[PDB]
């Protein structure tokens, strides 16, 4: 057989983004539950680049944001991304929770 | 036609054109968008002012 | 093989995970212990001055470099804990060796 | 009927075939959708990376 | 004398495989010299 | 061994061989089952039969002849043979009855009872033969719409629509003198032929058939008949190929060599100097696999076609046997071009040089048609001698390196990926 | 790994030698009896590793008797290693006993291993 | 899941009744041609959902015409579907082809589960 199909790390590749059997008739609501596997990275990956310039204290943490925004470079860029980022992986979810409800994903086997 | 080993038949030209061209296409769509940029905005920028506190 | 490929990957992040927690205490070994490693990346034949003025963010060991010190090792026994559960997995397809050396398929207990 | 008297594809099908044709169009088009996302991921990389550099009240007290 | 091979890479591929990185590093030499621009990097 | 055609008006090619105990006396006509419309498909299968009827050929077996006939593709035969002393009977017996008076055995009994004999082999033929109705599909599926595409023993429902006024319609466009070649092998001599013959005047008519309205035409497509009832899968698979009097016939015919045949319940099989072998062996995916080159006058066919029983692993035989074809364009090794040089000579001497007869009066009669003369196996020979690693690779990334293919299958078939994941294996992707 | 054809290349060099044998196999001898294989009951073709396809082949051609009597000699090595004991003298393999009776099985899997890969890589011309 | 054994009891009440039958059977008929199913190339019975051990019981028990007949009409809705069009009224599901034709082998694999079941929790005393 291939080496996609016989090595232990690139066989659940294979098995779960390259030969997974689909049904041929789902639509463009079936493209939420990826689009919010992207959502989880670029959240985890402009808050942690926004961690190393940051100050918890409660005398510093308002005017360390600040700093982010004016000072660090290209600042403006991760923050923004960061604070409207929420509000598309919380759209991206509703719509995915309501598609399951329309169609039935909720009843056995799943 | 007969110019597929010149443009995409090779996989190392698949793929060794479109990084070729990856910096060839970054530094002159960067100067043309900044041309234009500020001629639409012409009259405002600090080099027309400073210009006319000569 | 591979089980044994990745532990060696294991013991290199276990490595830096212990040298940027001991420079968050901001000792008097913590700073001059970051000063000599961080000076040995000078060194590279001409790209020098810019993986260290990219690790201390600045011009020595100061305030940028404590806070992203932080972060980073936050993150790093989270990778750890992923390269454990794959590091499971190439021993549950083959097994245990024993002391003896030899094939261990006629003498098995739960 | 037969299995081997095969349905109507005229209204999809070319006049031509013409080999060159279809394997031109087909390799322009998903050789510069690779093009620009060589230049869009490394535009992407870099931003996040300058960010590690020096601030500009750093520089300042140089 | 029929093509030494140590193992099964032997002279009956490695003739089709001495062009190869013509262009096999070609485009790792340009696949850096994509992600390197912007950041300082020169060459010689 | 050499061949000797003299045309009076009616082609007659003859090889003699004087160290042979029979002799055959036939004719072969240059039209076949593509030279025909979907209405009276298989319309030549019932030409063969009704010479083969039992009161035609009880006539035979009192003078001591046996009949034989062939339909395929661009010609037709009918062959007579005899003993090497009792030729001119043969004659006689083809000028009678199917040249001159051919109206009695156009009966409306002897007419009935063989197309309800015809409609029967036809009918078995498609619920038995699974490796060879399977290759029909392939003809089908891949010359749709033109008229290299129709089966040899025509369909089901075409056969129940033909009456007799059809075959005569048939006889009279087509059975004609220029479309004709009047062929004899065997121990017979070239003169004896030729003066017996205008011993009378023997002759036809008018000639000038009809010409052929659409050209032939390769599409990329596939056809599935899925079947979860029968225990295997039987799968084809090819791309265009080369005519005849191409020139790079013999070109195509060495590459298929190169990846041969195989039998998995055969020892002396498995160890063959194919490369392919190797990672067919492993998981055993198949039971056995042929490659060919078929070719016509208007273009070929280069391909394969296995029949296996291991029905979850389909997709990995499909697999490895397309990244094989790609080391044909970018790193074919001289050894296998010298294998398949000693075989394809003792390939094609087997059956130009076979012990029968009537094998080799349809072998004559259609080079005769085709081209005017035979070419020898000594001039075969040398230009099969002159071929070199560049022509292969030269032939190899023009007909198969990045080109669309056409499938066909039966059986266990779900395994089977459906089409772009099977055409993008023609390129590796490494050159 | 090695493989047993160099082994053996080199094993016979030294027995068919005045010389050498005198030196050698007063040694060979002392480190037999220092590794302590015959005390547990096991030969030394019980100690070879088996997950290689050479290996494995070997295992099958071997006649079942002998294939019985090597898989009670390696169960009754794994109980006497978890008590921490060693067998009786009575038990212990004599160095008679201690044949090589794998060896002809693996000497001829290794060359027609090795006949079979020289002739995928040919270079045979007109 | 309600069952079909409740919904025929409620189903049947309504059909003997000469007054409910007049209010409840024009509308039944009004929400069948606004469901659509039919436009598709499907009956009713096709469209159940069939993970559970007694929809399994009945599809093995179906006879081989009816099993074959079932799968092409469920493949040749998934594919109008892709296209998202109709397919011509010609081959629609007319009303007296609508059978319930998968009804009888349900009813009789739920009495006999029900049974089972009532059989196994018993109080019979002396
Ligand atoms: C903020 C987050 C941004 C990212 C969100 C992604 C989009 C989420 C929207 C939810 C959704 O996917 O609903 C799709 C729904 C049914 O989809 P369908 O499969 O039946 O129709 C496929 C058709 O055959 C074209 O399919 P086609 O093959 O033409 O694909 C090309 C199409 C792709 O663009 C999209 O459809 C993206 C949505 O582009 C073109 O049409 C080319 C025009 C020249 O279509 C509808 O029923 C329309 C309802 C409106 C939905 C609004 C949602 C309210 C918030
Ligand atoms: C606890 C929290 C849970 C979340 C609660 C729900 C939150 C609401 C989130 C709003 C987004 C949800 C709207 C869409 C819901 C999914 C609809 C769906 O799955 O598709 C159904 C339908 C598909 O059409 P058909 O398949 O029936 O076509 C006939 C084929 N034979 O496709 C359609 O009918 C789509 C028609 C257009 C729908 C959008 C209309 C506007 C919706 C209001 C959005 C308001 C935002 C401010
Ligand atoms: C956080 C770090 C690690 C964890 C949690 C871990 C865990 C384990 C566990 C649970 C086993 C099976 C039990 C056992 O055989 O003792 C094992 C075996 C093994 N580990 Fe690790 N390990 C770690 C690091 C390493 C390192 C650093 C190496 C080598 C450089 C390594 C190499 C191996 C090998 C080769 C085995 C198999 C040994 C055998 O089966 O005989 N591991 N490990
Ligand atoms: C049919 O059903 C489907 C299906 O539709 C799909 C799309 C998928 C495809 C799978 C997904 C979409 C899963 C998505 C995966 C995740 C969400 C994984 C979780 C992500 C993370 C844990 C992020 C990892 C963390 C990092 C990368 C840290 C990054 C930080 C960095 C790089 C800082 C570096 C610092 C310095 C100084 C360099 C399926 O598997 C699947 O089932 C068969
Ligand atoms: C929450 C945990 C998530 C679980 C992870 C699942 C997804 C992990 C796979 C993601 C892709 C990583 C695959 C690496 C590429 C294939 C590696 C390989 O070839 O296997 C090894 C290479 O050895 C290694 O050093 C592995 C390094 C791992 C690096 C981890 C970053 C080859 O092994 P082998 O030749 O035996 O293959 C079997 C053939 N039958």
């Amino acid at each position: 057989m291939a080496f996609r199909k016989s090595n232990v790390y690139l066989s659940l590749v294979n098995s779960y983004i390259i030969d997974s059997p689909q049904p041929s008739s789902i639509n463009y609501w079936w493209n939420m539950g990826s689009l919010l596997g992207l959502c989880l990275v670029i959240q985890i990956v402009t808050g942690i680049f926004m961690a190393m310039h940051y100050s918890s204290n409660i005398e510093l943490a308002f005017s360390s944001v600040e700093h982010i925004m004016r000072d660090v470079h290209n600042g403006y860029i991760l923050r923004y991304l960061h604070a409207n980022g929420a509000s598309f992986f919380f759209m991206v979810m509703f719509m995915h929770m309501a598609k399951g409800l329309y169609y039935g994903s909720y009843r056995s086997p799943r | 036609s007969s110019l597929y080993k010149t443009f995409f038949k090779r996989n190392a030209v698949f793929v060794g054109t479109i990084f070729a061209g990856a910096f060839v296409f970054q530094t002159v769509f960067d100067t043309a968008i900044t041309s234009w940029y500020e001629n639409h905005n012409k009259g405002k920028l600090w080099k027309d002012v400073k210009a006319r506190i000569a | 093989v591979t089980l044994w490929n990745v532990g060696v990957i294991i013991f290199i992040l276990t490595i830096a995970t212990a040298f940027l927690g001991y420079c968050c205490v901001y000792g008097q070994m913590s700073h001059w212990g970051a000063t000599v490693i961080t000076n040995l990346f000078s060194a590279i034949p001409f790209v020098g001055n810019d993986i260290v003025s990219w690790l201390w963010g600045g011009f020595s060991v100061s305030n940028p470099t404590i806070q992203r010190f932080f972060a980073l090792h936050y993150l790093v026994p989270f990778i750890i804990a992923a390269m454990v559960i794959m590091h499971l997995m190439a021993l549950h397809i083959h097994g245990s060796s024993n002391p003896l050396g030899i094939t261990g398929n006629l003498d098995r207990i739960p | 009927k037969s299995t081997y008297r095969t349905p109507n594809f005229d209204d999809v099908l070319k006049e031509n075939n013409d080999a060159d044709k279809g394997r031109s169009y087909a390799y322009f088009m998903v050789g510069a959708m690779g093009l620009l996302s060589s230049a869009g991921a490394k535009s992407t990389v870099e931003t996040f990376i300058s960010s590690m550099t020096a601030t500009a009240d750093v520089l300042a007290m140089a | 004398k029929t093509g030494l091979h140590f193992g099964r890479l032997s002279l009956r591929s490695l003739t089709a495989y001495a062009p190869n990185l013509m262009l096999w590093g070609g485009a790792s030499m340009l696949g850096l010299f994509v992600f390197t621009e912007g950041w300082p990097k020169f060459q010689d | 061994a050499e061949v000797t055609q003299l045309s009076n008006g009616i082609v007659v090619a003859t090889e003699h061989n004087p160290s042979a105990h029979t002799a055959s006396v036939g004719v072969v006509f240059g039209s076949g089952a593509a030279n025909e419309n979907p209405y009276n498909n298989g319309v030549s299968n019932l030409w063969k039969n009704i010479f083969l009827s039992k009161e035609n050929s009880a006539v035979a077996a009192k003078e001591g002849l046996a009949l034989s006939s062939n339909i395929s593709r661009d010609f037709q035969s009918y062959i007579v043979s005899s003993l090497p002393g009792s030729t001119d009977k043969s004659l006689d017996f083809l000028n009678q009855s199917f040249i001159q008076q051919k109206a009695n055995l156009l009966s409306s009994s002897n007419f009935e009872a063989t197309k309800k004999s015809v409609l029967k082999q036809v009918q078995d033929f498609e619920e038995n033969d699974h490796p060879n109705r399977v290759l029909e599909h392939l003809h089908s599926t891949a010359f749709q719409n033109t008229p290299l595409s129709l089966p040899t023993r025509g369909t089901l429902e075409s056969l129940e629509n033909l009456v007799v006024a059809d075959l005569e319609s048939f006889a009279n466009n087509h059975f004609l003198n220029s479309n004709a070649v009047v062929v004899g092998t065997g121990n017979i001599k070239h003169e004896d032929l030729v003066n017996s013959i205008e011993s009378k005047n023997l002759s036809l008519q008018t000639g000038t058939k009809p010409v052929l309205k659409k050209k032939a035409a390769f599409l990329g497509s596939e056809v599935r008949l899925r079947d979860d009832t029968l225990p295997k899968a039987w799968i084809s698979l090819a791309v265009e190929g080369e005519p005849v009097n191409s020139p790079n016939y013999f070109v195509a015919k060495l590459a298929a060599q190169i990846f041969g045949s195989y039998n998995a319940f055969e020892p002396a099989s498995r160890l063959q100097g194919i490369k392919l072998l190797d990672n067919i062996q492993e998981y055993q995916l198949c039971d056995n696999f042929n490659h060919f080159s078929l070719s016509y006058k208007d273009s070929g066919l280069w391909g394969f076609s296995t029949a296996t029983r291991n029905v979850t692993m389909i997709d990995d035989l499909i697999h490895f046997t397309l990244k094989q074809w790609n080391r044909l364009t970018i790193s074919v090794t001289d050894t296998e071009v010298e294998r398949a040089k000693s075989l394809l000579k003792l390939q094609l001497g087997q059956l130009y040089e076979s012990g029968n007869p009537v094998n080799d009066a349809n072998l004559l009669g259609a080079e005769v048609l085709i081209k005017g003369s035979k070419l020898s196996l000594g001039e075969a020979f040398k230009k099969i001698d002159a071929i070199t690693v560049k022509d292969v690779k030269a032939w190899a990334g023009k007909r198969l390196w990045d080109q669309d293919i056409a499938i066909a299958g039966t059986g266990q078939i779900e395994g089977l990926l459906d089409y772009m994941r099977i055409r993008s294996d023609m390129s590796m992707m490494r050159w | 790994p090695q493989s047993f054809t160099s082994i053996a290349r080199i094993g016979d060099y030294i027995l068919k030698s005045p010389v050498l044998s005198k030196l050698c196999v007063p040694v060979a001898n002392q480190f037999i009896n220092l590794a302590g294989y015959k005390k547990l009951g096991l030969k030394f073709d019980d100690l070879i590793a088996e997950e290689n396809p050479i290996m494995q082949t070997a295992l099958r051609r071997l006649p079942e008797d002998e294939s019985y009597a090597r898989a009670y000699r390696i169960i009754r090595a794994h109980q006497t290693e978890l008590t921490h004991h060693l067998l009786p003298r009575n038990e212990w393999i004599k160095a008679q006993e201690d044949v090589p009776y794998l060896l002809p099985y693996i000497l001829e899997a290794e060359a027609a291993a090795k006949e079979k890969d020289e002739l995928d890589n040919i270079e045979v011309s007109k």
